[PDB]
């Protein structure tokens, strides 16, 4: 299982998808802000929030030993840093 | 661990096949009433290697190397023999 | 054994198993010894002694097991 | 918001869902498994959890409104020992009131599910629909905690169809459970 993750200018997304194209879940920053409530514009914590968000997911739906594979410039960034903090954090192992 | 292993206090079967030719041995008997095997060691293949056993019967286990059958046969009575010398003490 | 040959063990050696068209013939053969590779030994007759050069680990087995005897020289 | 995403989840993995024709669940269902001081959750659909826990009756919330009737249902498919498309149903449970399954009529008695070994992870459902009013049924068999032909071919295209088309799917749930080590003793009470 792969980890495609979109990071725009407001707001960023975590999909993950089977071999087969279709999705197996998904969590993005929009809706998530609109249940919540928390900050809609980007920022650290609030992918430190989705990616909590898509740990749990991922555990309630049975989905471990996943790969992320960003870009390798911005792959330093604290944002995604804190973003596998935040999934390995969940209990998953990579 | 024991060393003779009183074939006589346990049940052997005997199932061959054709095509490679394979002759399988196959020892079943029951655990609980074994006299030979001592107490801790007995509770412990009830557990540990309770893989091999079945509601129906005790200890079944089988085993094919050799066309011959007693060969087969002493690889089971082998067998016994390490499970109960691991059960018994490292 | 079951061609109805000799059964006594006294008479029973290399020599019968020449008489008995049962044994190859090694005249290019130098320093000919005899061993035996076990087959067809599944439930064979009992009370046979045999005398051979060097007999296998599974050969002295069977042999032993149904109560022959093996003589190793 | 939820919901999509729990639409997303029923279609988008098991294809004996779209077999059974059942329609996405549009409603939060709640289930919550409580032995002695430990409490697992199956909550969003595909858990996996061991049927060590899965041995007792669970707890159903979702919504309750006790002026209402409801149905619940609790479904797996391993194959058993029988051709595709039969289905094994544990548990089936009608006209209950509110989201408490004590005060409803129960024609299945739960029982604990008994995975055979290499057979993988097997789904299990709990399927709730909504009554418009109480639903007799008749000509359905009366089972005992060890049955297992009345338990089979239970497939939900001649089931919830064909009896009952006031009901729909309202709620639904799913997890994935496997084999341990307690199926032997269960085994060997339904040869008994």
């Amino acid at each position: 299982h792969r980890l495609r993750v979109i990071r725009t200018q407001h707001h960023i997304e975590a999909l993950v998808e089977h071999r087969n194209g279709q999705v197996v879940v998904s969590a993005s920053t929009r809706e998530w802000a609109i249940k919540k409530h928390l900050y809609s514009t980007r920022n650290v914590v609030a992918c430190e929030s989705v990616g909590r968000v898509l740990a749990e997911r991922c555990l309630e739906a049975g989905i471990n030993f996943m790969v992320y594979h960003p870009t390798p410039w911005e792959a330093a960034s604290d944002s995604i840093k804190r973003l596998q903090h935040a999934m390995t954090e969940g209990g998953v192992v990579l | 661990q024991a060393n003779d292993i009183p074939v006589d206090r346990l049940t052997i079967s005997y199932c061959r096949s054709s095509g490679k030719v394979n002759s399988k041995a196959e020892v079943r008997f029951h655990l609980a009433s074994a006299d030979w095997i001592a107490e801790p060691v007995r509770l412990k293949l009830a557990v540990k290697h309770k893989n091999r056993i079945n509601r129906s019967g005790e200890l079944i286990l089988t085993s094919e190397c050799s066309r011959y059958q007693f060969r087969n046969l002493a690889d089971c009575l082998q067998k016994l023999r390490d499970m109960i010398a691991e059960a018994s003490q490292p | 054994i079951d061609l109805g040959r000799v059964d006594p063990t006294q008479p029973i050696d290399l020599t019968q198993l020449v008489n008995g068209r049962g044994v190859t013939i090694q005249p290019s053969k130098r320093d000919y010894g005899v061993q035996l590779v076990e087959e067809g030994a599944d439930t064979f007759k009992a009370k046979v002694n045999i005398e051979v050069q060097m007999a296998s680990e599974l050969a002295i087995a069977a042999i032993e097991k149904n109560g022959g005897v093996v003589t190793t020289a | 918001p939820y919901h999509k995403q729990r639409l997303a989840e029923y279609c988008g993995l098991y294809r004996d869902l779209f077999h059974g024709a059942t329609f996405v669940p549009r409603v939060p269902l709640h289930v919550a498994y409580a032995v002695g001081e430990d409490d697992l959750m199956p909550v969003y659909h595909g858990n996996e959890v061991t049927p060590t826990e899965a041995a007792q009756a669970p707890e159903v919330t979702y919504e309750a409104d006790e002026g209402s009737l409801w149905t619940l249902l609790l479904t797996n498919l391993d194959g058993h020992l029988l051709e595709p498309d039969a289905e094994y149903v544990h548990w089936l449970v009608t006209n209950i009131p509110g989201n408490r399954v004590t005060e409803g009529q129960e024609t299945c008695p739960y029982l604990p599910p008994f995975p055979a070994r290499g057979s993988g992870f097997h789904r299990f459902a709990f399927l709730l629909f909504k009554q418009d009013k109480r639903i007799d049924f008749s000509g359905d068999t009366r089972p005992s905690p060890c049955y297992q032909l009345a338990q089979r071919t239970f497939h939900t295209f001649d089931f919830y169809k064909k009896h009952q088309d006031a009901m729909t799917p309202a709620g639904l749930a799913f997890f994935q459970c496997r084999w341990d080590d307690s199926v032997t003793r269960v085994f060997h009470q339904l040869l008994d």
